[PDB]
């Protein structure tokens, strides 16, 4: 019912810059845990 | 490789070969194994496996 | 040594091979064994024989 003709030349996906630098550099090992809570402990390390 | 013969083989664990991104199963592509119009198979979707993360 | 053959072999117990500084497993270093892009090994991390606790 319409007699117009069309041709599509280019279609681009514009995207925003994103690079997880802090994860890449420092957090390098991953610990997956089945249980409910995670404990991180420390020691004073001071001997007279 | 600089050796005489360049052929190298590998063993692929069956757990690796699965549907991509766990997408629901289809007619031609069943369980990560692609099937043409007949019963034959053409290609296999195989994933990389790193246990901790990445 | 001044003998006929200078080659020698030392038996290493599997307990010694561990990640340096007892850190976790990274992608390219699993359980004290270096792994390249493929599954083959490249080098090993060896601790020191500590008999005393200190």
């Amino acid at each position: 019912s319409m007699y117009t003709t069309a041709q599509l030349l280019a279609a681009n996906e514009q995207k925003f810059k994103f690079d997880p630098l802090f994860l890449r550099l420092f957090f390098r090992e991953s610990y997956p845990f089945t249980t409910e809570k995670v404990y991180l402990s420390q020691i004073p390390g001071l001997v007279n | 490789s600089s050796r005489l013969f360049r052929t190298q083989f590998r063993m692929v664990s069956p757990k690796r070969i699965s549907n991509p991104n766990n997408t629901g199963d289809s007619r031609n592509c069943r369980a990560g194994v692609q099937i043409n119009d007949s019963g034959a198979a053409l290609g296999y979707y195989v994933s990389e496996d790193g246990y901790p993360g990445w």
